RNA sequence: GGAUUAAAACUAGAGUAGCGAAACGGAUUCGAUACCCGUGUAGUUCUAGUAGUAAACUAUGAAUACAAUUAUUUAUAAUAUA
């Protein structure tokens, strides 16, 4: 599940989705798809 | 030990003799040895590729055969120690023959561990006058074996019905399986059948291990009688 | 077996399997076709040929042979 | 591998039958159809076993006493007794050549007569023959075999078999039907042969018997169904039994010479 | 009647569902057992052998007990059946815990 | 040519064994692939091996392992009775059932596709493969399944975005089943199917289908009647059932309510007799093992009616009529805090 | 000896206890465990829940049956009845609880 | 560490057991006069319920106190072993 | 079992060595020595082991 | 050339239980300047140093390239069900 993780004890590729803004933009994504889109 | 030298030159010490004139008849087996030349070389033999498998012995992959990454993701660029050192022994080393059939041969046989106990013939007959059509696993002049399974599995393989192996394995066994099956029951209903008719048997297999038993079981009595009194009188001591 | 193995028999071993050496057939009938040659030529020459079989079970055969 | 013997004079067989008993198409089925069944098998069904190097008969022999190799029992016995009757149905025992062979018929011995006079209280071979085709309608029910066999007391009798029995083995005869209702005598019979039995002093549970087949009949369907049909087996028994190779059944019968 | 009472050390009790022969019920089978009587129980359950470091267990006298005998002294390998290593390394432990006091 | 005539030969059928061939731990099933030669063989001391065999084997049956060892002689036994074992089983004649386990091996079904157990732990058994070494063996697989899942991270995650990114801002445990779904179709995919070795069937010992009867010439038959002996005078401790040997397989055997007193008499030499066992049934177990059942015959002919004694094998359980209401405290506890209340 | 014999004497024992004017036997129960686990007998719930009634102190009572699940992983109608009867439990406790189990 | 190391000698000149042990078979009559004068340390001197053990070894010291000798009994693994060595030794080919 | 348990402790071997004072080559000399006995006397009785098994199968 | 170099030795401090050259007594002997027993010095111990020899031996100086086979144990490398 990778940066996905919702463990206590993630790894180091959340920290690195962040330096990427990975996990940034997949959320602001999937929120235009649903907020916006209506979808 | 030494590779002598006199066996093979029977004929040239003999020919000394008679040209000399030591030996004044000459033996029966000249001229019969002399046109069969014996063979002389006694040398160790190269081998290249072996014959089992198919492998090619005495060749390497250098680095520019492999100008993708390793598994682990570097570029070989020099050549490994395991590369730089010789290797001639491996072409004179016998090279061990394997086979694909080994591995389901031991599987069956550890998935049916009871096919062991149906006996196996080992003495060959005319190895070279079998015309077997393994589009069917019943074949004429040879049992119904895990053998049978194996053969049926490397056909459908070869001709290309199935991928993997374990599927022409499963199709081989389920066929299998059905035969054994109708072997069971004709064997069982051919017995009934003679017990209806009235054949009379002497002798069944269970009671024949119970005779058995009882020879086995009086000397054990006897056994066991005699060394309780053994034991009887050391503890009495 | 391979632990007995005479290396000075290097050239007739096709290979190893269940533990044991495998000798070549093909070596073996060319050497055996040889062989036979050669008693047949004594055989037409008048010759004496002794056949020497010491292990256990031989000596029917030596003895049709002979 | 068990293969099907060749026997004499095939294409004349092939071509048009054993004359006045069966047709060629009938023999064809008997033989050349059932005996390849049979042979097949029971190659596959001793292959791979130390009874693949023994004849049908010995192959009985041996798995008489034995009780679940009743399969390989059955064949081996079918095979040999319907050899034996095909044989004993030949019109040439050996072939014609250049010699003019079919110019007599065969006949039945002095001897055999003498041995049919003692065996049955000086009673006509005709008369031994009716008796034998009564008999052999009376007893077996469905499939069977008939035979005229001689035991160690030099006098000839008729025993029945039902599906696939053997002559020479008495436990193995098959001659009694348990299906239907049975008889005191017969049961009696059957506990005497289960005594004798009993009194055997080997762990193979065999008994020694010498009952020798001089003639046999097959009753199975597949021999007289296509020619003669349902209900005719009698008509077909007293054909074959009329038309003979008494050259084969004098050379069975022991001469002590 | 006579004697009816015996002890277990020559009447080979067959565990159920286990197949079995005539010969079984022989003397010579007792014998045969008693001969090669092997300890596979402590090959299964024995903690060293399963790859664990023995060293690792120096504050264990519990578990290190069961590799001295009653006095105090080290098995030799022969007994013990451990690999040379792993033989050293449960020595140097247990010397240790000697040390310490806790064994 | 020679190298795949030697494939086929049938010394190389007999599969790679050097499992003890004395061995004194419980045996549940044969170890050793029989061997047997034909009388004309066996006199000339022919068996198809390397080796001949030496003359006093009078047995035309044995087994093996090597073919020829550094001592120049061949690992054999003159034994191999499984043969009859099996053979007396099938002469007893009664079939395995499947207890428990459904769908008889030897038959293909479509019930597979019906595939929802927990197949969380299936995964997790089947990636712990090399049970051997915990800190090397299982270590060292779970680093290879590590790598291979790694590698396949990227597309689970476009997966689920893609599918449910509901679950994914809920944050519900539906993540982690869709989780173990989705490897469960990568382990349905290539490379997957596998070779299993755990014993499936009856492992050769019997092919037989349970339904069928047996006839014989006193009526249809009801019961199997056949000969065995008892191996302990007493039952096993703890226990309230006996040891029996019947055909070469040891089974728990009942008793008609009194233990005979031939047992009393003859103490533990009760072995030396034989009795009449009736088997109930047969029964397979995940070690291979064959369980059946048996019960002893005792004849009650021109005997006491067994009166003065009890029933060992009976039910208490017989209340369906208490099973119809729930009994599970459910709606009890609530009558009963009821009643603390006061009503 | 059967199982049944060893926890047969625990009765007695606990007899003893109940009716105390004697040492302390808790010795004598650590005897005859010792003299079972000579004999070789499988220990059993009963056994168990006979130690369970031996057992004085809370914290000590968790471990037992944290043990039991541990080890034995079974539990029993006897052992829930013995745990509410010496757990001094009030009856709308033991009912509450009961109804939870 | 699998299983056990197995341990070869060296080229020998011969395999031989210096001092054979023989499976000896007890004496009844020895054990008769052992359990007699148990008897009597038991019960006392001459006690008068083992006067059978007392005519047991009367009668089995009526003749040659020993008893009676039927044959000597020794094994004969000098000679399997002198016979088999040569071949299950291993030695390396000559 | 006392005289089972200190012959199996090697207690008197132990005492009788330790009333003396041995070098330590001699000492080192001696356990080789030993060690060796102890190895060859294993594989005798493997060897003779082999020689019954052969036997009992008629080689 | 240089450095290290077991016992036994030697120069200074401390230390000295046990063992033990010498020395004095027991015994054994024809004698016994010894083998055995008793009391025991110097030594054996630690710290500073001096000296650089032993059956200091694998009685075999070091390095490099090669040559036919078996067994065991050692580490690491996987066929792959393991
Ligand atoms: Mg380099
Ligand atoms: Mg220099
Ligand atoms: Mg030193
Ligand atoms: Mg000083
Ligand atoms: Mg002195
Ligand atoms: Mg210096
Ligand atoms: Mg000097
Ligand atoms: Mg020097
Ligand atoms: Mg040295
Ligand atoms: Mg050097
Ligand atoms: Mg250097």
């Amino acid at each position: 599940m990778g940066s996905l993780s919702n463990e206590k004890f993630f790894d180091i590729s959340l920290v690195d989705s962040y330096l990427n803004k990975d996990l940034k933009n997949i959320s602001n994504k999937i929120d235009s798809k649903l907020n916006p889109t209506s979808n | 030990m030494k590779i002598q030298t006199n066996a093979v030159n029977v004929l040239q010490r003999t020919s000394a003799y008679l040209k000399s004139g030591l030996l004044k008849e000459t033996p029966a087996w000249y001229n019969v040895v002399a046109s069969i030349p014996p063979s002389t070389k006694f040398t160790r033999e190269p081998r290249f590729k072996n014959p089992s498998n198919g492998h090619i012995i005495g060749k390497l992959v250098d680095v520019t055969e492999q100008p993708h990454a390793n598994n682990k993701g570097l570029y070989k660029t020099r050549p490994n120690s395991s590369d730089k050192r010789v290797g001639v022994k491996r072409l004179y080393r016998p090279p061990k023959l394997t086979y694909v059939e080994d591995r389901l041969r031991s599987l069956f046989y550890k998935q049916h561990p009871w096919e062991l106990s149906r006996p196996k013939i080992l003495v060959e007959n005319e190895i070279g006058d079998e015309n077997y059509d393994w589009s069917h696993m019943l074949q004429i002049g040879r049992p119904l074996d895990g053998e049978s399974v194996i053969q049926r599995t490397m056909y459908l393989i070869k001709t290309k019905q199935y991928g993997d192996m374990v599927e022409a394995y499963d199709h081989a066994r389920y066929e299998f399986y059905a035969l054994r099956m109708q072997e069971e029951t004709e064997q069982q209903v051919a017995l009934e059948e003679a017990e209806m008719f009235g054949s009379l048997f002497g002798v069944s297999a269970i009671e024949h291990g119970i005779q058995k038993e009882q020879e086995v079981l009086d000397v054990w009595e006897k056994k066991v009688v005699e060394e309780t009194e053994l034991m009887a009188a050391r503890t009495s001591n | 077996s391979t632990s007995l193995w005479r290396s000075s028999t290097q050239s007739y071993i096709y290979g190893e399997y269940k533990g044991i050496h495998i000798i070549d057939l093909n070596q073996t009938l060319s050497y055996l076709k040889r062989a036979a040659k050669v008693v047949e030529g004594v055989s037409e020459s008048g010759g004496i040929i002794l056949f020497l079989g010491t292990r256990q079970g031989q000596k029917r055969g030596l003895e049709e042979a002979a | 591998i068990h293969v099907v013997p060749k026997l004499p004079n095939s294409k004349a067989l092939l071509q048009n039958g054993v004359p006045n008993i069966l047709s060629s198409s009938g023999f064809k089925t008997v033989w050349f159809d059932y005996q390849r069944y049979l042979c097949d098998k029971l190659t596959l069904a001793t292959a791979g076993q130390s009874l693949e190097s023994y004849y049908p008969f010995h192959i009985l022999l041996k798995t008489a006493g034995n009780p679940l190799q009743s399969n390989i029992f059955n064949l081996a016995s079918s095979i040999h007794n319907n050899h034996l009757f095909v044989e004993n149905i030949l019109p040439s025992a050996v072939e014609h050549g250049t010699n003019s062979n079919a110019v007599v018929k065969t006949e039945p011995s002095r001897l055999f007569l003498s041995k049919i006079k003692d065996s049955f209280n000086g009673s006509d071979w005709e008369v031994v023959k009716e008796e034998m085709i009564y008999r052999a309608e009376n007893e077996v029910l469905g499939q069977g075999w008939l035979f005229l066999v001689e035991n160690n007391e030099k006098k000839l009798f008729i025993l029945t078999s039902n599906n696939n029995g053997t002559p020479y083995y008495f436990p193995r005869n098959q001659s009694f039907d348990l299906n239907s209702a049975i008889s005191i005598d017969e049961f009696a019979t059957l506990k005497q042969m289960k005594e004798l039995i009993g009194k055997s002093t080997k762990l193979n549970g065999k008994v020694q018997d010498w009952t020798m087949p001089i003639i046999c009949v097959n009753l199975w369907d597949h021999a007289y169904l296509h020619d003669y049909g349902v209900g005719n087996r009698s008509k077909y028994v007293k054909n074959v039994l009329d038309n003979l190779n008494w050259s084969v059944v004098n050379n069975r019968i022991f001469s002590g010479i | 009647q006579q004697t009816k009472k015996i002890d277990q050390s020559l009447s080979k009790k067959l565990p159920k569902g286990t197949i079995y022969d005539p010969f079984d019920f022989s003397m010579g089978r007792i014998h045969l057992d008693r001969k090669y009587q092997a300890n596979k129980n402590s090959n299964r359950n024995d903690i060293m052998k399963s790859g664990a470091n023995p060293l690792e267990f120096y504050a264990r006298p519990r578990i290190l007990s069961r590799y001295v005998t009653s006095t105090g002294r080290i098995q030799h390998r022969d007994i013990t059946g451990l690999s040379a290593k792993n033989q050293r390394r449960l020595s140097k432990a247990i010397r240790r815990c000697q040390a310490i006091g806790l064994m | 040519t020679l190298a795949e005539l030697l494939g086929r030969s049938r010394i190389a059928q007999v599969a790679n064994n050097h499992k003890p061939l004395t061995y004194t731990g419980k045996k549940f099933h044969p170890t050793h692939q029989i061997i047997e030669t034909k009388p004309s063989t066996l006199y000339r001391q022919e068996w198809g091996l390397k080796s001949a065999i030496p003359s006093k084997i009078k047995s035309r049956y044995l087994v093996y392992n090597d073919l020829d060892t550094l001592e120049r002689i061949t690992t054999f036994e003159p034994r191999g009775g499984t043969q009859w074992n099996r053979l007396r089983f099938q002469e007893m004649g009664v079939p395995i059932v499947s207890n428990i386990g459904r769908q008889n091996p030897f038959f293909k079904y479509i019930s597979r596709p019906e595939d929802e157990s927990h197949a969380k732990l299936s995964l997790f058994k089947e990636m712990k493969g090399d049970t051997d070494i915990s800190p090397a063996a299982m270590k060292k697989r779970l680093k290879k399944i590590t790598a291979l899942i790694r590698s396949f991270q990227d597309e689970f995650k476009e997966w689920l975005v893609e599918n449910h990114p509901d679950e994914l801002k809920l944050n519900s445990n539906k993540l982690e089943d869709y989780v173990v779904k989705f490897l469960n179709k990568k382990l349905e995919t290539k490379t997957n199917k596998k070779f299993n070795t755990e014993i499936i069937g009856t492992g050769g010992l019997s092919y037989s289908l349970p339904g069928k009867l047996k006839n014989s010439p006193n009526g249809v038959i009801q019961r199997t009647v056949v000969p065995g002996r008892i191996l302990n005078v007493v039952k096993e401790n703890n226990d309230n059932k006996w040891l029996a040997a019947i055909g070469g397989f040891v089974a728990d055997v009942v008793f008609f309510q009194s233990p005979p007193s031939s047992f009393n008499s003859m103490g533990d030499f009760i072995r030396m007799k034989t009795f009449l066992f009736e088997i109930l049934e047969a029964s397979m177990e995940k070690n291979g093992s064959v369980s059946m059942h048996a019960r002893l015959l005792e004849p009650q002919n021109d005997k006491t009616r067994e009166f003065f004694n009890k029933r060992p094998i009976y039910k208490p359980l017989t209340s369906r009529r208490a099973r119809r209401p729930s009994v599970g405290n459910i709606q009890e506890a609530n009558n009963l805090l009821n009643i603390i209340k006061g009503n | 000896p059967n199982t049944i014999t060893f926890n047969l004497l625990l009765r007695n024992v606990v007899k003893n206890s109940h009716i105390r004017k004697t040492k302390h036997p808790d010795d004598e129960v650590l005897f005859y465990l010792r003299s079972m686990r000579n004999h070789g007998v499988f220990a059993d719930v009963i056994t168990w829940t006979t130690c369970y009634n031996f057992l004085r102190d809370e914290v000590s009572r968790q471990l037992y049956i944290v043990q039991m699940g541990e080890h034995l992983g079974n539990f029993n109608v006897n052992f829930v009845y013995t745990v509410l009867r010496n757990g001094d439990y009030r009856a709308e406790d033991c009912l509450k609880v009961l109804a939870a189990n | 560490s699998g299983k056990p190391p197995v341990y070869r000698l060296p080229p020998l000149p011969r395999l031989k057991v210096k001092k054979p042990i023989i499976r000896q078979e007890a004496n009844k009559c020895l054990v008769l006069m052992s359990n007699l004068l148990q008897c009597w340390s038991s019960y006392g001197h001459m006690s008068p319920k083992c006067a059978g053990l007392v005519t047991e070894l009367k009668s089995c010291t009526s003749e040659s106190a020993l008893g009676k000798r039927n044959n000597v009994q020794k094994s004969n693994i000098n000679y399997h072993a002198a016979r088999l060595y040569d071949r299950i030794n291993g030695k390396p080919h000559d | 079992r006392l005289n089972r348990i200190m012959f199996e402790n090697n207690i008197p071997g132990d005492k009788r060595s330790q009333r003396f004072y041995m070098k330590p080559g001699k000492v080192a000399e001696l356990k080789r020595s030993q060690r060796h006995r102890k190895e060859f006397m294993m594989g005798f009785k493997r060897l003779i082991e082999i020689v019954k098994d052969a036997k009992r199968k008629g080689y």
